[PDB]
């Protein structure tokens, strides 16, 4: 019913967790961008470039800002855009980490009949599964369909919907 | 517990008694005012601002500013927050992330018991000029002259490739290609990384100038690339090469300085091939003194993803290449740089990934490989596994490029880049 839109509060945390090998539970909103990176020189430069390409609005200090301040300030300027770097990472996970048969059109249509989600909540469910994807890839159509049912209940705490 | 900016001269008159800050309620404003007061006081004093634990906004912003000041070199040695004591995990995390007291070459200096905390330490007077004599004497065989600049370029001497130096480098690198083979009645040429070892003496002179200084202990290899000329064969063992490059713009970064090097190669007067190098030096300095034509891809076509092993003893590998980095041999020089251990060299570790890419794609053939670029992100320690990877990049007029990705033990990107083959 009430599909959650592609806000910057959940899209920025999933993109930074995939490049630093983390999940949504470990990356807290009270931490900072430079304190959660670990302190490496290579990890600090890649986190600043990935956040500006997926949002658009580049601030002054992207690493010194916290997770709750940088994601909230970029939500007013973004209107649910797909992004240049965020669209390439989501399409590659459907072919490498998943098998042939569940593309972007089959994943968005399954959420409207088994959970009641349109195109707004379709991008949020696929972005949460890419940041916490396992090392074992799918090899059939039954493996990709089972991940969509489990993602509707685990990501329901940040949207507020039932099965 | 009322004044805030009145401790600029009271703490420099002997010792800090009850120096607190109850008027500084700004997040970024309190950090900038504390740095300006330390420069106007005596060199060797102790400061220490107390955070406000009563408000939630002041305690969250003050904890992040205290962690960045401890890693830069501040005089904050005491921090006693108000509103009672903290929690069991809040008080324990501040003692491990911030070094406070409590709450509630040459190595000689004149000792003097008159400062208070420390007796005598290493002065910063001519620190870069005195430490440059130990690094220039391990590679350059001439006098130390800091009369160069980044706007000009000058080449060194020329050393011809001999058969004795190419035979010892093949057993230390581990490559059984057509160039590093031992067969009679057959002309054997050199590999892509064989000519860069002899020409590394002229490209490592980036810190020889007085304007291109910095931290010599943290001046590690950033990246290193190579590319062949258009329609040129590989060099054998008998011709010399030359390299001459400089830095056009201000080679700096947000946490230090950079270095832009681009060596070349000669072949009896005419050019042979080219190369590239990069160095990352830490510090804090800001003074300087057509369209889209790249290749693309349609799908991720993989080549190979085998594993390798780093060398445990880099004493015989660094001697045949002529590396100027003396902090990766003995354990005495590595303690001053505060690194994670005796890591491998930048040009020695990148040569193993470049030679192994042609053995899993071109069946160990140097006639098809022309370019080789490998950018080291992190440092790789000795005697450890190295997970290699390869992927298809793009074509370049009949020459399909191949990517590279070297991971660590904990699935960490330590080295990456992409090479060119055919």
């Amino acid at each position: 019913i009430a599909d959650e839109p592609v806000k910057a509060s959940l899209l920025l945390h999933v993109l930074v967790a995939h490049k630093l090998k983390k999940s949504l539970d470990s990356i807290p909103m009270s931490k900072t961008i430079k304190d959660l990176v670990g302190g490496k020189s290579t990890v600090q430069n890649e986190i600043l470039g990935d956040l500006g390409k997926e949002f658009g609005t580049t601030p002054e200090k992207p690493e010194e800002t916290p997770l709750e301040e940088l994601a909230e300030t970029f939500q007013d300027t973004f209107s649910g855009a797909l992004g240049k770097q965020s669209s390439s990472l989501l399409s590659r996970l459907i072919s490498s980490k998943m098998p042939g048969g569940f593309t972007i059109t089959v994943a968005r249509k399954y959420l409207q009949t088994r959970w009641g989600l349109p195109s707004g909540r379709q991008d949020g469910v696929l972005l949460v599964a890419l940041s916490n994807e396992p090392a074992a890839r799918l090899g059939s159509e039954a493996d990709a369909k089972a991940f969509l049912d489990s993602m509707a209940q685990k990501y329901a705490s940040i949207v507020g919907v039932d099965l | 517990t009322v004044s805030p900016d009145f401790v600029a001269a009271t703490t420099n008159a002997g010792y800090t008694i009850e120096l607190a800050g109850g008027g500084y309620f700004s997040a970024a404003g309190m950090t900038a005012a504390i740095d300006s007061v330390v420069s106007q006081i005596e060199k060797g004093s102790t400061f220490g601002i107390n955070l406000i634990y009563v408000n939630p906004f002041m305690l969250q912003w003050g904890i992040p500013l205290i962690k960045e000041l401890r890693s830069k070199g501040y005089p904050i040695q005491f921090l006693t927050i108000g509103a009672g004591v903290p929690s069991l995990e809040v008080a324990s995390e501040y003692i491990e992330t911030l070094g406070l007291k409590y709450l509630g070459l040459p190595l000689l200096y004149n000792f003097n018991p008159d400062n208070g905390f420390a007796p005598i330490s290493e002065v910063m007077e001519d620190r870069n000029q005195r430490i440059k004599e130990m690094y220039w004497k391990l590679w350059i065989d001439e006098p130390f002259n800091l009369d160069f600049d980044p706007r000009d370029v000058i080449k060194g001497k020329d050393f011809e490739i001999t058969a004795k130096e190419v035979y010892d480098f093949t057993h230390a690198v581990g490559n059984n290609c057509e160039d590093f083979v031992s067969r009679p009645d057959r002309t054997m040429l050199a590999p892509m990384d064989f000519a860069i070892v002899v020409g590394w003496r002229a490209i490592i002179k980036a810190i020889f100038p007085n304007t291109v200084d910095g931290d010599l202990l943290k001046l590690v290899h950033l990246s290193n690339g190579y590319k062949m000329i258009p329609g040129a064969k590989p060099l054998q063992v008998g011709d010399v090469v030359s390299t001459t490059a400089v830095i056009e713009s201000v080679v700096n970064q947000p946490t230090g300085k950079i270095v832009d090097v681009v060596g070349t190669l000669s072949r009896n007067g005419k050019p042979v091939m080219e190369v590239t190098s990069s160095f990352f030096y830490r510090g804090n300095y800001t003074d300087f003194e057509t369209l889209e034509q790249k290749v693309n891809l349609e799908n991720p076509i993989p080549i190979a993803v085998l594993d390798s092993y780093t060398p445990s003893t880099n004493e015989p590998y660094a001697r045949v290449s002529g590396d100027l980095n003396p902090i990766h041999v003995s354990r005495h020089f590595a303690s001053y740089a505060n690194l994670p251990g005796t890591i491998t060299h930048g040009m020695f570790s990148s040569a193993s990934v470049r030679a192994l890419i042609e053995n899993w794609a071109a069946d160990s053939v140097s006639s098809r490989v022309r370019g080789y670029t490998c950018q080291f992100v992190d440092m790789v320690l000795p005697n450890t596994a190295l997970k290699t990877s390869i992927q298809h990049v793009g074509m370049i007029n009949g020459r399909k490029l191949i990517k590279f990705e070297t991971r660590n033990e904990d699935d960490v990107v330590v080295l990456t880049g992409e090479a060119e083959i055919e």
